[PDB]
């Protein structure tokens, strides 16, 4: 639907995910924090290509598509909330309730047959650990869980983090996220001295092929997602050798890190313990359109009360967000941002040649394929379009 | 109760006819082979006249946009429609088709 | 010809308007003031997707197509007019006669068999209340008349006005300038205040639809045009509510204005009077591009003797210009301006919901689609296509 | 390949060069000078819209395509040459040789089947009179004469020059200089007066279509292209008029120049004897991607020695290189980027309205479109592709 | 004034013969068939040679550009060409061809 | 050792692939094309994929990641992306029982 049918036709194995090119529908996706939208104060955004309007109504979160249904005008060019329920917008006064997005008044002509037989389209919301989800989807929602990866919502986990808009498509982040090897990229992060921690070069594979992974697919919670085996059967690189002749040597320091890695669908990687023993990083790579995406991280550590989590909160602002969630990961965002032109045109996905440690990345493609919950597609994000037969 | 259209006879199959009413919304009468079917006329998706559509079997597309719906149920047929049309009662007594002022 | 044919085979009753993207061919349309254009001093400008130049040469405006006929270069890139009457590419200097177009001479081949057997296209210029009219069409030009509103060529007629580029496809500027409904977005025009204007914020109809609007499919030099007639059996409303309670008011000014709207092809309204009692505006929305128009406006007031043309002069630089043409017509650009995604694919012109007063939308659409004079397609901009043979 | 195919079915006389739009594959072509590529130390650049790196060991220069075989990013986002002989990508550590591309090793997993199994594609690269060729094509190069003007590689024939990039396709700058009538736009040029030539306005052309040119293609090196022959029976005009009215005149200096012009694949033209009576002006247009080119600019003047060469060179900085290099070729820059709407969309090659001088470019576009060692396709650029 | 041009035989059928006339423009002469027409053979959009190009039926296909004009007339029949081309009577008397010494 | 038992002929059917593991090496893949065998590395040499798990058309074996293609007598690339040749192993039946060669075929 999004991609030339003719690759489709190619990538036999994970084709629902080629053409997955805005995103899985009917999914929850982080957006923002809870601290980023005030009572009564609007905030527009942009999620699978739709433009969205978050409001806060008595303490609680409302989302309306920001598209009038009469000239498909953004609400948000100038809001008018005349009244704590509604938006009405600055073009011919239709207005909106927050709460189920009907139609229910129009200044301009209080007579007319529109009245009440109208609704904007309106989308599930919820907050969870000082994050903001909306449901993109339709229909009742499924639990926040089932889209959320182990842990995150536990209740003594504190979580903290930053969010932001990166320059490529959702799909590259994820990859480039769960790829066992790309862990080269960051054998210079500050954080591997600063924090001194252990950290090989790459992996030198060992066992089959499904010994290198764990798919989740029987989670009573509904989760789907794989887990990053690699570590399990291998040989860990700390000497890369070229000619034979060492060139470059991995982190000897006493911190173990990152040895349980794990990705989830709609596209959320779990790193554990990271960036410290005893801490977890949850980072969400949300499809704001073809070329964007959210990068939502997160870093959770237990806190029994106030006490810690003032503590911890301090250490994330001075160490944790600067020397990590900065000084680790900025490089996975240039990383990403270099695969755009290969896979700009989708012939990236076929003329890419794999080796050993991508078994993680097909896992994940082959999951993600048969366990999505929707295409998103451009006609959902225009209006949807068919002729019943 | 009920409104006097038409004889039978004035309509051939697969053609629409426009029911002007005082002091009310217009109604659509679709003759689909023998039988006859009755909705609002203004299709639900804007202000358009559906007696000025074209009718297919039973569903009426809309001159506007090509939205449609089925005469008979009146649920859309194919987009951009999605509200429900109003279906109003038909009945054929002696050779004349007569319209439910009120919708079922 | 300009869009996608499943589109403009929805759109049943105005397909020619939906695809007249470019604008409409064969019509007269205003591009700018006289006193902008001097003796001997050829000046650029964009129509309907063409580049043209336009020359005053003894007291007489003079339009030939800014694109030499044997490499395609714009002329303007360097002008050189060798003689009065004529000017010569700055490429191989191929001349050209701005009277007829006719290819007269080439100065780097004197004996080149190409003299006098090519004409570079020339178009129909007029100038009239001190704007310069363009006739983008072909063969000969029809009464200036047919395409200008009524009055706007009265004698007594002083017209003054402003120009500029606005981005946006012209149609969404003629649909709102005719927008009965939109009048909403001027309830805080600083006009409607400093001139005491009274303003309702719509109309509740009256009336069957056919009354909703008078459209004029001939008259005396044959304009095509459609009067707004919802003021007639219509409601105004001057109390704003939602869920009963009054949130908003329109004006209670004692001014009476724009009792007679009327929007005419090529694309030109006028509104009567406006916006003072004794005066009257007409503006044109002039297709440069897909994606831009030029937003001539200009008001008129009958004047009989020099004196008076001063005194409106002066009225008009000191307060219609700033407070009307500006302070109330700049709210007309912004929600133009923000109804061009909707429509930029094309598929606004399926998607959008209509109500009542659009009855006076859908009327132009019509009278747009029966009597434009021709459909502007790129291949006229690149050069005309035909095969067979 | 590259073009509507309505459009090629309507030019049969050059279809092939109508399609050319990202040049052609399988010739030299020259994208800097010597000394702009230092010893270990990678140069980027785009030619024919494949992204490539070039690199200089122990003195040779090698070019490899700036593209990891593995997930395909650019190598030089993140240069990393971790042995003399080699170029480590930064993601996932697959090794290249410089010499022949194949993948020698793989830092993130020695123990990988690809190790020795893969070879990134490499292009023969040569230097010559200062200036670096690259061959971009497939298979044993043919020699570089082939693609260069005549004398261009003559022993004493001392080259110096200028490039930079322009935004035009390739061929709207070859047929701008091969161009007969353009002379006009160079009527005004400093290096006019400051430098006494005699230039016309244009010429009125004399005998038939055959000779108006001289198509080469028997010449032993195997070059191929095609002398402007339109002053050897034409009548040059120093006088421009309209109505029959003297409105312009051309240059009555004394210097006589610019009376052997040629052009040959895959894109080169020689002017002779240009900017002086003593001196040779050859100019490159390099196809970058579809909408731009290299200007590479050489002038050429015997020297017998390294006095003279030293002599040449101060003259050519301080006025050769801005009198003419920039004097008077600047004109054709902004000359060539004027063209670029009307062929943007293709239909320029359709619509335009030719006159008699335009007979030297129908001879280029004919040669070329013959001659040519191959089309560059976008499939050239992205990988290959066909099904069994 | 008319100009004896060749044998009809020395045409084979669909072939296009130019003319040259010193101090004059070239002419094009075509054999459709067994039937002759001529036109003046500079295509008018530009310096093609129509003899050059391609005949199909009555219409001349010009080598350059694809523009093309109808023999007979000397009408466009194909864009870009947009000038009529000029037209030359001929007459085929005792296996002779004939063309008119002036445009007609 | 030089040859590895693979099953008996009729244990395979016309038109058929069956990889062949071996310890401390890469897998095989023997394929039966009519009532001949073939076999060639079960990798795909453009990633790793196992061209077992593809599809057989003839004498070409289509890999199932991407769609390249090999032809499973010379071990040449028949479709793109595919360009490094398969390593190919001769196969012999003896006494209807399919044997493959422990080395491959060198050219
Ligand atoms: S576009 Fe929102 S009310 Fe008209
Ligand atoms: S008004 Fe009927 S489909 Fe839009
Ligand atoms: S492009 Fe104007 S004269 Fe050649
Ligand atoms: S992209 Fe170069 S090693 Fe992976
Ligand atoms: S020269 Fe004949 S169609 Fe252009
Ligand atoms: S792994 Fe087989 S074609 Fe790519
Ligand atoms: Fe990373
Ligand atoms: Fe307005
Ligand atoms: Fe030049």
């Amino acid at each position: 639907a999004n991609v030339d049918e003719a690759i489709l036709k190619r990538v036999k194995g994970w084709a629902p995910y080629v053409d997955a090119k805005l995103g899985f529908r009917n999914h929850w996706y982080p957006v923002m924090f809870s601290k980023e939208i005030n009572e009564g104060e609007p905030k527009t955004l942009k999620l699978l290509g739709e433009n969205l309007l978050v409001n806060r109504i008595d303490g609680k979160l409302y989302c309306l598509k920001d598209r009038c249904l009469h000239r498909g005008v953004q609400l948000s060019v100038k809001v008018e909330c005349k009244t704590k329920s509604t938006i009405t917008c600055w073009y011919h006064a239709w207005t909106y309730r927050w709460e189920d997005g009907v139609l229910c008044d129009i200044l301009t002509n209080p007579t007319s047959a529109q009245i009440g037989r109208q609704k904007l389209k309106t989308y599930p919301v919820q907050e969870a650990k000082g994050c903001v989800f909306i449901y993109l989807g339709d229909g009742d929602p499924p639990p926040l869980a089932r889209d959320t990866p182990p842990n995150f919502l536990d209740d003594d986990m504190e979580i903290l983090g930053k969010n932001q808009i990166i320059k490529s498509n959702w799909r590259l982040a994820v990859e480039n996220g769960f790829d066992p090897s790309h862990i080269y990229i960051h054998k210079d992060s500050i954080l591997v001295k600063d924090n001194d921690l252990a950290l090989p070069l790459g992996f030198a594979p060992g066992g089959d092929r499904k010994q290198q992974t764990r798919v989740v697919d029987d989670d009573v919670v509904g989760r789907k997602g794989v887990y990053d085996l690699i570590g399990e059967h291998g040989v860990p690189v700390f000497e890369g050798t070229i000619g034979g002749e060492v060139v470059r040597e991995g982190a000897y320091g006493e911190k173990i890190v990152a040895n349980d890695i794990s990705i989830w669908l709609p596209g959320v990687l779990k790193v554990n313990p990271f960036p410290n023993p005893d801490m977890m990083n949850f980072e969400w790579y949300v499809p704001i359109d073809e070329n964007t995406h959210y990068y939502f991280q997160t870093l959770g550590k237990p806190c029994a009360n106030d006490e810690e989590r003032k503590k911890y909160e301090q250490e994330f602002e001075s160490k944790w967000k600067p020397m990590a969630l900065e000084g680790f990961n900025n490089d996975d965002i240039w990383a990403r941002e270099a695969m755009v032109d290969f896979y700009a045109d989708d012939k990236g996905w076929v003329n890419e040649i794999l080796f050993e440690s991508d078994e993680a990345i097909v896992a994940w493609r082959k999951l993600a394929s048969e366990h999505n919950q929707g295409i998103q597609t451009q006609a959902h994000v225009s209006g949807l379009e068919h002729h019943h037969h | 109760i009920w409104l006097k259209v038409c004889a039978a006879s004035d309509m051939q199959p697969g053609t629409i006819r426009r029911v002007n009413r005082v002091g009310a919304a217009p109604l659509a009468v679709y003759r689909v082979g023998d039988q006859f079917y009755a909705t609002e006329d203004t299709c639900t998706h804007g202000i358009a006249s559906l007696s000025e559509g074209t009718l297919d079997g039973d569903v009426i597309e809309c001159p506007f946009h090509g939205g449609a719906f089925n005469v008979c149920t009146g649920m859309p047929a194919s987009s951009p429609c999605t509200v429900p049309l109003g279906v109003f009662e038909v009945e054929v007594k002696e050779g004349e088709v007569y319209v439910a002022g009120e919708k079922k």
